[PDB]
Parts: C-alpha cells; structure tokens; sequence
C-alpha cells in the first residue's frame, strides 16, 4: 500500500489540506506585511490601476 | 421623428402664439409674412451655430431657397424654444411689444434647451505632474509623468 502503491500518497495529500486550512488567514497577514514594508510599490497594492 | 417638423410649421406656431394669423382669434394669413418668417428662421439658425451650438438643423444645400415645406430636421423637443425665440425676433415687423408672460415662457423654454446641451469640460492633468510609485510606472504601465495632451 506504500512506496509504488500510492495509497500512502492520498493520506499525505489529505494531511496537507488539513494542515493548510486553519493557518490560512494568519499567513496572509504576514505576507502582506512583508510586501507592504519591502516591495517598492507595495503600499498601494489592491488599488494600483484605479481612475 | 414623430410627425416631422417642417420649416413652415415653426413659423405658423410663432404667428399663432401672438394672435397674428390663426383660426381661433379672428381670421386670416398672408403669403409674404411666410417667406419673411422662413428667411428669418434660416438666419437665426445660422447664427445659433456659435452661441448655443449646433442642434441638428438642416440647411439648404446649394443656393435655391428654404421653402416652408422643407423638413427642418429638429427633434420635436425643441419646437417651443425655437418658436419663442423666432417670435421675439420677428415681433417688431408688426410694431408690437411682448407681454411679460411671453417673455417668461420664452426664457423657460430656452433654459430647457440649454440644459440639454451641457458639456462641463472636466480639465485634465498637466504633463510635468509625476505619477506616484504606487501604480508601478515601470512594469504595469509606462511613462511616469502624465501625458496631459493627446
């Protein structure tokens, strides 16, 4: 059920989604903050092309 | 449009509105007062290409003569304004003076016409004015600084 038999792979993929879902909105703030402080045009992202 | 304004209908409206030639005051109508009225209307419409601007009048192509049976090309929404202005211009032929109510009606119709042709040109940016780093003039768009021309 392992190695070549991919029945381990579905379990691995399910575990990935279970780990990804809770900490999903938390990491968005971290990425937005780093980009807000460092990327040259990153303080206006979201509007950019507005007129 | 609905029934198509002819050039003669507009002058008949102006003649009727001040009790000069109509069936509901006394009687009567003359043929020279029609040619004079139509020529006055043509000259007025020529002049209106400056201050009020174009409103879609159909001029005579080549010389000939206007003729009252020609199609004016105006929408029916303008006939009161045009007729009142024409009446004001051609009242003095018969040595008459307008009453205050006629002046008030003429002003109201003219204001309605003016409201329908506004522009408000909405001035633009200059050309030496920078565009900020916030909208990424390097990659997304090009040409930091507004064009301000075109």
């Amino acid at each position: 059920m392992a190695e070549t038999l991919e029945k381990k792979h579905e379990r691995i993929m399910l575990r990935f989604d279970r780990a990804y879902s809770p900490q999903k909105e938390v990491r968005e703030k971290c990425i937005e903050a780093t980009r807000f402080a460092r990327v040259p045009g990153g303080q206006w992202e979201g509007a950019t092309a507005a007129g | 449009m609905a029934t198509v304004l002819t050039k003669g209908e507009i002058v008949l409206f102006a003649l009727r509105k001040f009790a000069i030639a109509s069936n509901a005051s006394l009687t009567d109508v003359e043929p020279q007062s029609i040619e004079d009225g139509v020529n006055d209307l043509e000259d007025m419409m020529s002049e209106w290409m400056i201050n009020p601007g174009d409103i879609g009048y159909a001029f005579a192509t080549g010389d000939e003569q206007p003729l009252p049976d020609d199609e004016s090309g105006l929408p029916r929404k303008y006939k009161h304004a045009v007729g009142y202005q024409l009446l004001l211009r051609m009242l003095s032929d018969y040595s008459l003076e307008p009453t205050p109510q006629v002046l008030s009606n003429a002003q109201r119709s003219y204001d309605a016409l003016m409201t329908d042709t506004l522009v408000v040109p909405s001035m633009r940016r200059r050309g030496d004015f920078p565009v900020g780093q916030g909208n990424k003039y390097d990659v997304f768009t090009s040409d930091r600084y507004y064009p301000g021309d075109l």
